[PDB]
This record gives structure tokens, sequence and C-alpha cells, in this order.
């Protein structure tokens, strides 16, 4: 695309995002810079941004300059999972216009479209538990100089940890690529050929049931990852 | 005072538990074992106490003390045996309060007696119901983590609930050496009561939850056997007749088991509560050890070998006839006969130990002779 | 986002009068609009920003032939909203024809506030149905909305004609704005006046007045769906996003009710996650199977018991779901709201679309064909004959109905990737 290649013109809309949250002019919403970490080359299942937080000095010596990186790579990661909901969104607003009188060519295509919103809403709600809940109950229960810096060092480690981006839990994060790109080839198309998205539905089930038994397998490696299963599926195989 | 040592490579007769231990041989002469052994606790204990704190302030009394014993040039005897015994007193007293007080003993004491000694029936009859098949046949590494979430949902089925104290218990296989031959239950344990907690003590608890969990086994499945052909003959009157023959001492052997459990808890239960030296609790354990010991039948090679046939021939046999509805003439009538002469043999052989010399277990003997029909059996 | 709602009949202005009210309670406002020093909220969702910092709400007041909006003028809650949307039967045709005629006026009303707001994501329809005033006149507006406007979603709060009967037209107009209800909206929320009756007989012995009580129950209902829009979450912050998770297609789009604290005018999560799934603490009175289960809770939560509750839920293994698709029981929590007595701490809501409530349409389907083959409880009302004089929009009603529960029941089945 021509516009997204600088770290200036998403740096705009972020202090237009600050404004529709009433929260802005605040200490809180002080040191922000938004940047990307790669220009747009791809299914682009991936999402190039990172955030940053900053403090004043005698606070800044705890808050060490190796986690804000760490910081910015969790924000990609949940931002990754947006993508999904930007685009599966895209694809039933365009079905939306081709309804009130519909046939079965309208029924069918929403049906395929409903599973891959669920299989999303909830593994953002899986994140949206470990990245905030759990993390932060020994991150707001954990705050009691040295031992800041490592009860700190210790909440990092659990959100990434939590979060399955580290190596321990890959297998289970290479399968949801495997969701991610069927979407967005289902982005594409609206109905140009109504099969076609029904080719990559019929793909994405097969996916999904097996990320259930690589998920369940993968808890003798995980007491975190133990939710995972239940989350993606509850009393289903 | 502290533990710490000022004679290095030279010993001065004195080196909690191993690399504070006594060094008995090198003792001088004019000096008895049982001082040294009052020198011993009172090195360990304190050296407890002292560090994991990151207390007592009689330091200064007791530098003072051993101080005017120091420049007397005559060894008085009881003068050292009567200051070393006054530490020892407070110090008994100090360590007993923090173990005891700080986190309960009451509660660990009932969880044992809960889990390991089988205190309720319905949680582990559920225990037994859901996890059958997976116990039933040989180990793998993946069982391990189903028998679990199975003990924890039977907990909740028959509504017996209670977080922290049960994550403690957990469920144990060893794979590569029937599930049921391998299962084990840990606690876990934290450090003031670490002392009397000793990995021993457990390994000791293990044994006794394997023996009475294979009796309740036996007890529920023939009672379901006996259940299943009496809801649908010469040959089926016959099953039936050796299903209560064997019901009989299998209820009357779980019956002592639960008269020895509460004889003894109550007396570990008063030792504790009647004193407050340390000494009463190790007294305590060692009685309750050893009698239960004794009458789980361990010590007596014979009569343990005779109990297990017992239960053994029970646990096939009512495996294979739960298989079938209907009266067996396909070698049904051989291996009734063989089992109802191994039966009378071993049930016979073990009445014959029976009649330690304890008056409860010779006096329950005398209840099926009260008939004079387990006389001639 | 931004929700502007729509009260029509006697019953419904009753309802969003109630609504109105609850949120003047729940929230920081005055009766008269003014903003107090405790209201920070989210503020944006109903309420349209005024220019004393006034949270005007969005409502448009709209009735057919006045009689209880003479006593909801008739309060000082009527000068905390109402930004000039003022505007002055019993059978479906009469009301249909009675919105026909005068859709210009109030299509310049609802176009008033269309372009007056800054954004709109849904429309709120609140009224009964066969209810006589909000009936045929819902159906004719409704069909007015989607036709005007698609680019918005539809959601429907709205009871259900079951109370056992004498008005015999009922059916009739349930099945035509059922009709209306299938093809012209998104959602909508259907709950049973029997058992919310029974509900409000078991808490007190009540016999009269347990009306205002259910008023109270879907005030506390329609604020719970959006207190996480209103107080800042998460997720399902936009309806679309909670609305997409239970329907699979767009013609089962019905959602059952349920709600935890049954005396309503500290507990652990998976008991009352389990309580919440009997019929019991439902609001709706072969096998069923559901197909989608979202549940919203709001109060004194555990945060690290909701995955060892859903664990435990799951290997309970207590719900018998659909064999075609992966759906799941997902697990959601929303803030507890403040400025308001937070008594029954713990309070949840489920919304779930189950194939139970085909067995319910399948009894007014009964109760329709019966008394249509009958043919003694239409009686040739001249308002329906004005309104068709072959009376064929039944017919289509019944043959839409007729393709719902065949729907319903293939969706039953583990074929349904067929259509049905």
């Amino acid at each position: 695309p021509g516009e997204l290649l600088n770290p200036l013109v998403l740096n705009s809309v972020l202090s237009k995002a600050l404004q529709c949250s009433l929260h802005g002019d605040t200490p809180h919403a002080s040191n922000l810079s938004l940047a990307l970490k790669y220009l747009p080359e791809v299914p682009d299942v991936l999402s190039c941004l990172e955030l940053r937080y900053k403090v004043d000095w005698p606070l800044n010596i705890v808050i060490t300059e190796g986690c804000v990186s760490k910081y910015s790579g969790v924000f990609s990661f949940l931002l990754q999972l947006k993508l999904m909901m930007w685009a599966l969104k895209d694809v039933c607003f365009h079905l939306k216009r081709t309804a009130m009188a519909g046939s079965v060519q309208f029924r069918q295509l929403q049906l395929f479209k409903h599973e891959m919103q669920h299989f999303v809403k909830v593994i953002q709600g899986y994140i949206a538990n470990q990245i905030l809940h759990v993390t932060w109950c020994e991150f707001r229960a954990r705050l009691a100089l040295e031992e800041i810096q490592r009860a700190h060092a210790e909440y990092l480690h659990k959100a990434v940890f939590r979060g399955l981006l580290t190596e321990k839990a890959a297998p289970v994060m290479n399968v949801i690529h495997s969701i991610f790109s069927l979407v967005l080839k289902f982005r594409s198309q609206l109905h140009p050929n109504f099969a076609l998205m029904q080719q990559s539905y019929n793909t994405f089930k097969y996916y999904s049931h097996f990320l259930f038994k690589v998920v369940t397998k993968l808890v003798n490696r995980q007491p975190h990852l133990e939710d995972f299963l239940l989350r993606i599926n509850f009393n289903n195989y | 005072l502290h533990g710490l040592l000022l004679d290095q490579h030279e010993e001065f007769f004195i080196k909690s538990l191993k690399q504070f231990s006594l060094r008995v041989e090198i003792l001088p002469s004019y000096i008895p074992v049982r001082v040294a052994e009052k020198i011993l606790f009172v090195g360990e204990s304190v050296q407890m106490f002292e560090n994991q704190n990151v207390l007592k302030n009689q330091e200064d009394t007791f530098a003072a003390e051993l101080h005017r014993l120091k420049q007397q040039p005559l060894f008085s005897l009881v003068d050292f045996e009567q200051v070393v015994d006054r530490i020892r007193s407070t110090v008994a007293e100090h360590l007993w309060k923090l173990m005891v007080e700080e986190s309960d003993l009451l509660g660990q004491l009932k969880i044992i007696k809960d889990f390991y000694l089988l205190g309720r029936g319905e949680l582990f009859q559920a225990f037994i119901d859901t996890a059958q098949h997976m116990l039933k046949t040989p180990p793998t590494a993946v069982t391990e983590h189903d028998v679990n979430v199975a003990f924890q949902q039977s907990a909740h089925k028959v509504l017996l609930d209670d977080d922290n104290l049960l994550p403690l218990l957990h469920l144990t296989i060893e794979y590569h050496g029937s599930g049921w031959a391998a299962l084990g239950l840990s606690y876990k344990v934290q450090w003031p009561l670490h002392i009397l907690f000793t990995p021993a003590v457990l390994e000791k608890y293990n044994v006794v939850f394997k023996y009475l969990l294979s009796v309740r086994r036996v007890q529920a499945e023939l009672q379901h056997c006996w259940a299943l052909q009496m809801q649908r003959q010469t040959d089926a009157i016959k099953w039936r007749l050796r299903n209560h023959m064997a019901f009989l001492v299998d209820n009357l052997q779980y019956y002592l088991q639960v008269d020895v459990l509460e004889s003894q808890f109550s007396q570990l239960l008063h030792q504790i509560n009647s004193t407050r030296d340390f000494e009463s609790i190790r007294l305590a354990h060692d009685h309750f050890l050893s009698n239960l010991l004794a009458q789980s039948f361990i010590l007596l090679k014979p009569v343990f070998h005779c109990l297990n046939e017992i239960l053994d021939l029970c646990h096939s046999f009512c495996s294979l006839v739960s298989q079938n509805l209907g009266p067996l003439d396909e070698r049904g009538a051989a291996q009734l006969s063989i089992l109802v002469k191994g039966f009378s043999r071993q049930s016979s052989l073990l009445f014959k130990i029976l009649s330690h010399q304890i008056n409860s277990d010779l006096a329950q003997l005398l209840l099926r002779l009260d008939y004079n029909k387990y006389y001639t059996q | 986002r931004e929700i502007i709602t729509l009260q029509l009949g006697q019953c419904g202005n009753q309802i969003g009068f109630e609504f109105w009210k609850q949120l003047c309670a729940e929230h920081g406002i005055s009766p008269e609009g003014i903003v107090e020093e405790f209201a920070t909220d989210r503020k944006d969702v109903f309420f349209y920003q005024a220019d004393d910092e006034h949270y005007i709400p969005r409502a448009v007041l709209l009735d057919l032939e006045p009689r209880v909006i003479h006593s909801i003028l008739n309060s000082p809650y009527a000068k905390l909203y109402n930004p000039e949307n003022i505007y002055l039967g019993n059978n479906w045709a009469s009301g249909f024809s009675q919105g026909e005629k005068i859709h210009e006026d109030i299509f310049d009303i609802i176009d008033r506030e269309a372009d007056g707001s800054d954004s709109l994501e849904g429309f709120v329809l609140c009224h009964s149905i066969a209810g006589g005033t909000g009936s045929g006149l819902g159906s004719y507006l409704l069909e007015r909305l989607n036709d005007r406007y698609p680019k918005k979603l539809v959601q429907t709060y709205s009871v259900f004609p079951n109370q056992d009967e004498d008005v015999v037209v009922q059916p009739y107009n349930s099945l035509l704005t059922l009709k209306r209800l299938t093809q012209n909206a998104d959602c909508v929320v259907v709950l049973d006046n029997t058992a919310l009756n029974r509900i409000a007989t078991d808490r007190l012995h009540i016999q009269n007045p347990s009306f205002s009580q259910i008023n109270q129950l879907v005030s506390t209902i329609m604020s719970a769906s959006t207190t996480t829009l209103r107080y800042p979450g998460y997720m399902n912050n936009d309806l679309i996003g909670l609305i997409a998770s239970l329907i699979p297609t767009p013609r089962l789009h019905f959602l059952m009710t349920g709600y935890t604290p049954l005396t309503t005018d500290k507990t652990t999560v998976l008991d009352v996650m389990r309580r919440l799934l009997q019929p019991k603490n439902v609001m709706v009175s072969t096998n069923h199977c559901y197909i989608a289960i979202l549940n919203i809770i709001q109060g004194e939560v555990d945060p690290t018991q909701v995955h060892k509750s859903l664990q435990r839920i799951r290997e309970r293994k207590l719900a018998n779901f659909i064999p075609w698709g992966p759906a799941s029981i997902q697990v959601a929590l929303s803030r507890k709201s403040p400025y308001l007595p937070s008594a029954h701490r713990v309070s949840g809501l489920m919304m779930a679309n189950h194939t139970s409530i085909s067995s319910l349409f399948e009894r007014t389907c009964r109760q329709y064909d019966k008394l249509r083959k009958r043919e003694a409880f239409l009686e040739q009302f001249r308002k329906e004959d004005m309104f068709k004089d072959n009376f064929d929009e039944m017919d289509t009603s019944r043959e839409i109905v007729q393709q719902l529960i065949d729907e319903y029941h293939a969706a039953t089945r583990p074929d349904y990737i067929s259509w049905g």
C-alpha cells in the first residue's frame, strides 16, 4: 500500500485514538511512541506495530530498558488476534448486502462465517484471561528495593509464558497460523463462487479438531495450557 | 547457643539433622552418654528455629550460666547435667510451641486419617467406581492425570468439598514397575511441620493406604456380584452360598481394622494434648505405628500370606462372574470346587494363627465360634 | 457503540420508562438530567451528550391511544429524558394499518435522531408480542427500520405470548409479528411470562403485582447486557461481537434467558454456572441440544478460579451440544456496576441458542393451526379484512414458521450441513 510505510502516519492515528477513549493529556498517556517493525510484504496474518511506555527517572531504574521491548512484543500478539476480528467482520459485512429475501446461498455462507468468528472469539477470550487476570493477580498483589525488580521480572515472564509466545507451547501456536491463513483466503471472496470458501471452511474444521488433540496432549510437557483446550473446545472432542 | 563451631580439624565431641549429629565415640570418659543426648537436642533445635528466619533473649543468661560453670576447676557432674537440662527444657517447650501452633497439627492428622486411613467410605467408593477401568489395567504415563482428576471429581461427586490440603494430596503412579499395584499417595509439608512429617513416616503411611484400599475394593465387588445374581437353579444357588461364605470373614477383617484405627488415633491425640514435650510426640507416634503395624499383619508372614490369598481369589472370582449371567457348566463346577477348597484351607490356616495375644484380636475369633460352624470350617 | 432505544405500545413505554429510571438510579444522574459529582463511566451508549454536561438519554417515545403515557408523564423522571420526540389497537392488522398511515411523521422523528447522532450501532425495540398496541405497529415499524437502515443491528427485548390465555386472536398476531422478527431482525431475546411469574411467586407470595417485578427483571437484564459497554471492559463492547458467537445462521437467532439471583427485588463460579444451567433459573418454561452457550457475570469473582471452574464444568460433562459444529461454553466477565448498592453481589446472565425454544414455537404453531383450521377465533374482523381481503399473509407466515421449525429440528440432528 501507499500508506503505512513509515512510523509517522500510524503515529498520528494514536493521538486521534487517545481522544476517542477520553484518556488523553494525562501522565498515563505520556511517553507513547508508535512504530512498525516490518514493511507489509505478504495471507498477511502478521501485524507490524510497536507501542512503548516509559516513566520519570527515579522509577525508570526499576522498569528496565529491555522489558519495554517485550511489552511491544505481547502488544503485537494481541493485535495479530485483532486482525481476525477485522477481516471476519469484513467478510460478513460484504455478505450483509446480499441478503430480507435470502436463498440457500446466503444462509450456508453465513453458516461458514459463524464458526470462524467463534474460534477467534474464544482464543481472544483466552488471551484476555491469561495476560490480564491471572498474571495481573500476581502483579497487583505482588508489589511489596531489590524485591520490586524481582517481582516485576516475574510479571513479564508470566505474561509471555501464559500468552503461549514461548517455545514450550509453540506447537499449539503453529496450528493457529493454519486457521488464520484460511480465514485470510476466506476474506477475499464475498458471491464469486460459494464452494471456494466452503473448501477453506472444511480445511479449517480439520485444523480446529486437530488443535484440540495437540493442546490436550501438550499438558504432559503446563498447568496454564490446561485452560486452553477447554476454551477452544468445551465438551467437544 | 547457635550451632557454630570454633575448633576446626580437632574434635570437641560434637560435629538439625546430619552435618550437626553427635560423634559418640570420641567422648570423654567422665561424661555419660545421656548428657551428650541432651546437648545434641539443644544444638539441633536452636539451629532449627534459628535459621529460615532470614526468638529467645536468654542468650546472656545462658552465657553467664555456662561461664560460672566454666570457672570451677572441679568437675561437678550434677551441675553440668542440671544446667544443660535447664536450657533443654525451655528449648523443647519453645520448639513445641512453634510447630504446634503456627501451623496446626490437628488438620494434618485429620487429613492423614481421612485419606491414608480411609476415614470416609463414600468418597473412596465413588473413586473405585469411576476410575475402575483405568486402575484395573497396567500403568502408563498419561493415566496419572486421568485418575487424579477423577479423584478430585469423585470428591466433589459425594459433595465432600475442600480446596487447600486437597491439592497437596496428589496421586502417584510408578510406571515400568495392574495400576492398583503401584498406587501411592503423597502429601506435602511445610518447614515448621517438616521435622514431624519426615519422608520415613510418609512412606510408613503409604503401606497402610495400600492395604486398606485392597480390602475395601474386595468388599465392594463381592456385594456387587451377589447383587447381580439375586436380581435376575442349583449352580446359581451354590454361587451365592460361596459369596456369603467369603463375605463373613471379609467384613470381620475390615471391622477389626476399624477397631484398631479408633483405638490408636485417640491415644495419639491424648498424648499430644496432655503435655507440651517434644518427646511426647515422638513416643506417641512410635506407639501408634507399632500397634497398627501388628494389626495389619506384616510382622507375621504366614497370616499375611494367607489373607493375601483370600483377597486375591476374591479379586479373580468377582471379575470372572460379572461377565456372564447364567449358570456355568463350561468348567464352572471345576473352578468352583478348586476355589472352595483353597478358600477353606487358607481361612482355617489364618484362624489357627490368630488363635501378641491382644485381648480384642483373640476375642474377635470367638464370634464365628458362638456357633461352632467355623469350628468344622 | 451508540444505541437509541425505541419504545412503542403502552407496555413497551412502561418498560422503557422503567429502563430509564433504572439507568437514572444506576448512574450518577439526577432526574433533571444534571450530572452528579460521582458520575468515571462511559455514558455514550444510550445517553446523548447535551450542552451543560447533561447526559440526556436517547429515547424515542411513541404511543398508540395513550392511557399509561399520561402517568409516565406524571413523574419527575419525565424531565430527565425526552429531547422532543413526542407524538400523539388490540389487533395486529389494526395496529399495522394505524402505523401505515402515520409512517412519515414517525420516520421524521427517527430521521431527526439519526442525523443528530455522531454514530449508531443498534436499535432496541421494547414492546410485547400480541399485546395490542405493540403488535402490528411494531412489525410495520420493524419493516421500515430494516428497509431504511441496513447498516445497523436490530435487537428485540420482547416477551412471547405464553400466559395460557378472552383474547383468542393472539396466535395470529404473534405469528405475523414472528415472520417479521425472523426475516427483519438479527437478534430477539425471548422470555416466558409464566416462568417469570413462577419465580416471582416463588420468592414472595404475590398474585397481582407480578408485572411491576417483571419490569424490574427486564430492566436488570437490559442493563446487564450493556454493563460491559457503559463500564470499561475488554470484549463484546461491540454488540455484534456478542451477537455473532451465538447465531450460526440468521434464522436461529433466539436466545434463552437465565439470571442466577432469583430473589433480587461470595459463591464459587462453577456453582453458579451449574445453577444458571437449570431451567429453574432459566426464564423460559425428544432431546434438544444447545447450539452455542455464552454467559455473562458481574460481581465478586476470583480471577484465577475461572480456569479451574471452566475445567470443572468441562469435566462435569453436564450439557449435551450439537454434533456438526465446534462450539464452546464461553465464559465472559464484566464489571459490577458502581454508584449503586452492591447487594446480591454475584449476578450472572446467560445467552444461549437452544433448540428447546422450538418446542414452545411448535406449541404456538399447533395452537395457530388448530384455531385457523377451525376458523371460529379469527372471526373475519374488518381490520383484518381491510388489511387483506384474501388472508394469504397468515399462510405466508405459516410457511415461514414451518420452514423455521424444520430448520430447528434439522439443526438438532447432525445433518444440518445440508440445508433443511
